[PDB]
């Protein structure tokens, strides 16, 4: 949960 | 060179007051533990490494291949998994125990999909004998030895399954794609075994003490 | 084997070789060096997968799950591909032993990352079998929590069988470069391992460093 | 060690 979502969703 | 067959004669040979969990597991390990010895000795090839390599190998393997053995004979078992000694072992005292997590996991990605699929006894044998016959443990006079060897066995294997069952495309691989999680799940309940003898509360016998002494 | 089969490898080979470039003792900063970098692979893993056929699809927290544990064995992958036999080392610039020892690493998670890096090294894999083999390294079924286990385990056999398919054409013989193959899965599982136990030794440094690393070796 | 070995003998 966090810095990924961001990477992710993009 | 490595026929399934004297693999899964091998697999066979070996073919069999309160209940703790981790009582009943401990002693359950010690008394697979010398049988496995009897087992590794007729896997084609065990028998002539050098001492020193066969005794490396049954060190590093002897944990992924108890559970795999129990896993498989776990069939049948509901929400559990059968103790060679007769005794079982289901997820309620596990949880109790602390092991509740690997417990969960080996039913997850080893008794079930051993159901799902069916492994029938060969390619327990063989999945086995792949595992004993492991190139990356440290100290190995001729790991390239080890590994030819394991690789008969892949070879044995394909072709039997090839046999047993034409239709299964890939089956093989599903045999394999187990082993990842197997060592995953391996090395995780070893540290229970660890933490187990170090709290000294727990029993641990002659043989599988040895085993979890560097 | 099938034109399908081959045009999915074609765009993977493609997918990677692509992703494989958007380009990036005081000297404690050796290591925080070693974090920057990683971090460039965390990001490319992430890139690489999201163009994964099925990736998207999932649950958002599945593919957190597959990307948060696949990481190192990704990067281990990559790792071993761009080795160097004769330097012993892995790259303009390039990392020995002793450089891993000389950034904070100082243990033997080292020989592990450089004893495997031989290892596949010596296989002699192209871009195809190395993306098809990170491929089914993500979607492995057994990560902590992951929702669409079924689903995971099942865009895994599409590249499982593919990559059985490409081998069985192209190394006519040597067929067990395909169980050779698959089974660094396994050793990979060992690494990864050793690499936590290395994150554990000098979490009680502290050092942690970077959000992005905690977040997804979970400190 | 000392038990594994005598077996594997
Ligand atoms: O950074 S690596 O050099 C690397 C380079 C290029 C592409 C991916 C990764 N690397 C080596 C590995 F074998 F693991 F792939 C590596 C990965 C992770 C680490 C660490 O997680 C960190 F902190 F350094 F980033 C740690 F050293 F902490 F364990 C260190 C080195
Ligand atoms: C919950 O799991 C623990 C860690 C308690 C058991 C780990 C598995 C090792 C291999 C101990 C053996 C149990 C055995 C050998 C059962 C059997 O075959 O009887």
């Amino acid at each position: 949960h966090k810095i990924l979502h961001r990477l992710l969703q993009d | 060179e490595m026929p399934v067959d004297r693999i899964l004669e091998a697999e066979l040979a070996v073919e069999q007051s309160p209940n703790d969990p981790v009582t009943n597991i401990c002693q359950a390990a010690d008394k697979q533990l010398f049988t496995l010895v009897e087992w590794a000795k007729r896997i084609p090839h065990f028998s002539s490494l050098p001492l020193d390599d066969q005794v490396i190998l049954l060190r590093a393997g002897w944990n992924e291949l108890l559970i795999a053995s129990f896993s498989h004979r776990s069939i049948d078992v509901r929400d559990g998994i059968l103790l060679a000694t007769g005794l079982h072992v289901h997820r309620n005292s596990a949880h109790s125990a602390g092991v509740g997590a690997i417990f969960d996991r080996v039913l997850t990605e080893l008794v079930s999909k051993m159901r799902d699929m069916r492994m029938d006894k060969t390619e327990l044998g063989c999945l086995r004998a792949i595992i004993l016959f492991n190139p990356d443990a440290k100290g190995l006079s001729n790991p390239s030895e080890v590994e030819v060897l394991r690789e008969k066995v892949y070879a044995s294997l394909e072709t039997y399954c090839k046999q047993k069952y034409p239709e299964q495309q890939g089956r093989f691989a599903k045999l394999l794609l187990r082993l990842p999680a197997l060592r995953s799940i391996g090395l995780k309940c070893l540290e229970h075994l660890f933490f187990f003898k170090l709290i000294g509360d727990t029993p641990i016998d002659t043989f599988l003490m040895e085993m979890l002494e560097a | 084997m099938s034109p399908e089969q081959l045009g999915m490898i074609e765009k993977l080979v493609a997918a990677q070789q692509q992703c494989n470039r958007r380009s990036f003792e005081a000297r404690q900063q050796r290591f925080a060096h070693f974090t920057e970098l990683a971090i460039v692979s965390v990001q490319e893993i992430v890139d690489f997968a999201k163009q994964l056929p099925g990736f998207l699809q999932l649950s958002r927290e599945d593919q957190i799950a597959l990307l948060k544990t696949s990481a190192i064995e990704v990067m281990l992958l990559e790792t071993s591909r761009r080795y160097n036999p004769g330097s012993e080392s892995i790259t303009d610039f390039s990392y020995n032993r002793e450089d891993f020892a000389k950034a904070g690493l100082q243990v033997e998670f080292i020989n592990p990352i450089f004893e495997f890096s031989r290892a596949m090294n010596e296989l002699q894999l192209n871009d195809a079998e190395f993306a098809l083999l990170i491929a089914i390294s993500i979607f492995s079924a057994d990560r902590p929590n992951v929702q669409d286990q079924l689903q995971v385990e099942r865009l895994q056999h599409t590249y499982v069988e593919a990559l059985h398919a490409y081998v069985s054409i192209h190394h006519p013989h040597d067929r067990l470069m395909f169980p050779r193959m698959l089974m660094k899965l396994v050793s990979l599982r060992t690494l990864s391992s050793v690499h936590s136990e290395q994150v554990f030794a000098l979490r009680l440094q502290d050092k942690k460093l970077p959000p992005l690393l905690s977040e997804i070796w979970d400190v």
